[PDB]
């Protein structure tokens, strides 16, 4: 269970700054360097730099050195990364990965990045966090429709389940669309037998919004 | 510093053999690593130290590196092998780690698959809220190209329409969605609304009415 778990999505105004965390478990934290990789939407991978969890020594890519600050706390096996004076260009997924063995050595004992965080999405925007409306999408109708429309929210992401984790299979939750408004919208819909109160648990953490919506046939 | 270069895209028929290359200066003496990234997921190290494979990776993934080129060879490629492939080295000269720019791999030879279309009208909840929004949800189709047309009373509608790009599901086929926003009236004014999606020359229509 060798694992790196990063903190959740963040949204900051331009000029602000952010600290992202990456927690190691399942191996000795001080046995490997921690690296950070940027990936802006639709782009490729960029090495930002690394840190020795043992010494705290750091090394930065040209492009990222000076406005990026990597630290760490060995007592909880967590690597942090700070991004200062954010701009829109900075919107991206940020990974931590584990690669390279201690100690230093004249030649780097580096065998690629073998274990990766799940990435953290950092969005830079001046838009204000808004909660979604959640409307019911009754079925018409064998299999039935039934669904839930989450409308005009900001920002990504949003986590819907069905009937409190109960109804899983059949649940298709679609990748959101970006509207002209700047607000996102997606729908989660469940194909079911035509022949049981169906509720969809929608939750938009960033606006502290959680609605429950029962979907009944008209 | 050093810079790694890969061909942006490479294509192979299924079961054939894919050769992905990673060009760099004296890279033959640098030790290359390879990552596989599928959309919305973290990269996976598939080969390292020139040609070693992490536990769980099949021997059909091999690698070599010599001169001014490292190569990732994947034998008997499957549809499940579509991803972006990134090469990578540690460059002692700069003391920096460097990524290649990535290589798209496509396996042209999968079965055609027609879009499943599902459509919903506006909620009264929404209409009492003085709004109105229609929901057309295309799923389960391959290839990943699909065009969506919105009809009201046999006439096309452009405004209000927002269509997602073709995303990729668990079943390695695609899905998209179009959203139609209208005033409560225009919904009530028209006999019906229809969302028609065209794929590989055949069209699938669904219709809805107040």
């Amino acid at each position: 269970q060798v694992q790196l778990v990063q903190s959740g999505a963040e949204v900051k105004k331009p000029g602000a700054s952010v600290k992202v965390s990456c927690k190691a478990s399942g191996y000795t934290f001080t046995d490997y360097y921690i690296h950070w990789v940027r990936q802006a939407p639709g782009q490729g991978l960029e090495w930002m730099g690394w840190i020795h969890p043992n010494s705290g020594g750091t090394n930065y890519a040209q492009k990222f050195q000076g406005w990026v600050t990597m630290t760490r706390d060995t007592s909880i096996s967590t690597a942090y990364m700070e991004l200062s004076r954010l701009r829109s260009d900075d919107t991206a997924v940020y990974y931590c990965a584990r690669g390279g063995l201690e100690p230093r050595s004249v030649d780097y004992y580096y065998y690629g990045m073998d274990v990766w965080g799940q990435g953290t999405t950092v969005t830079v925007s001046s838009a204000s966090t808004k909660g979604p409306s959640v409307f019911p999408l009754a079925p018409s109708s064998g299999t039935a429709a039934l669904g839930c429309l989450v409308k005009d929210y900001f920002p990504e992401p949003v986590t819907v389940s069905w009937n409190s984790g109960a109804l899983t299979s059949g649940v298709h939750t679609f990748p959101a669309v970006l509207q002209s408004s700047g607000l996102y919208s997606l729908s989660s819909v469940v194909t079911v037998p035509s022949s049981q109160t169906y509720i969809c648990n929608v939750n938009h953490k960033p606006s502290n919004t959680k609605v429950d919506k029962r979907v009944e046939p008209k | 510093q050093s810079v790694l270069t890969q061909p942006p895209s490479v294509s192979v028929a299924p079961g054939q053999t894919a050769r992905i290359t990673c060009g760099g200066n004296n890279i033959g003496s640098k030790s290359v690593h390879w990552y596989q990234q599928k959309p919305g997921q973290a990269p996976v190290l598939v080969v390292y130290d020139d040609s070693d494979r992490p536990s769980g990776i099949p021997e059909r993934f091999s690698g070599s590196n010599s001169g001014n080129t490292a190569t990732l060879t994947i034998s008997r490629v499957e549809a499940g092998d579509e991803a972006d492939y990134y090469c990578q080295v540690w460059d002692s000269s700069s003391d920096h780690v460097v990524f290649g720019g990535g290589t798209k791999l496509t396996v042209l030879g999968q079965p055609k698959a027609a879009p499943s279309v599902t459509l919903f009208p506006p909620s009264s909840e929404e209409l009492q809220a003085n709004k109105a929004t229609l929901v057309c949800l295309i799923s389960d189709f391959y290839p990943g190209a699909v065009t969506v047309a919105w009809k009201a009373d046999s006439s096309p509608v452009k405004a209000g329409v927002e269509t997602t790009t073709p995303s990729k599901q668990s079943n390695n086929k695609y899905a998209a969605s179009s959203y139609l926003s209208l005033t409560p009236e225009q919904w009530k004014s028209h006999r019906s609304y229809s969302c028609q999606v065209t794929h590989e020359g055949s069209t699938v229509e669904k219709t809805v009415a107040p």
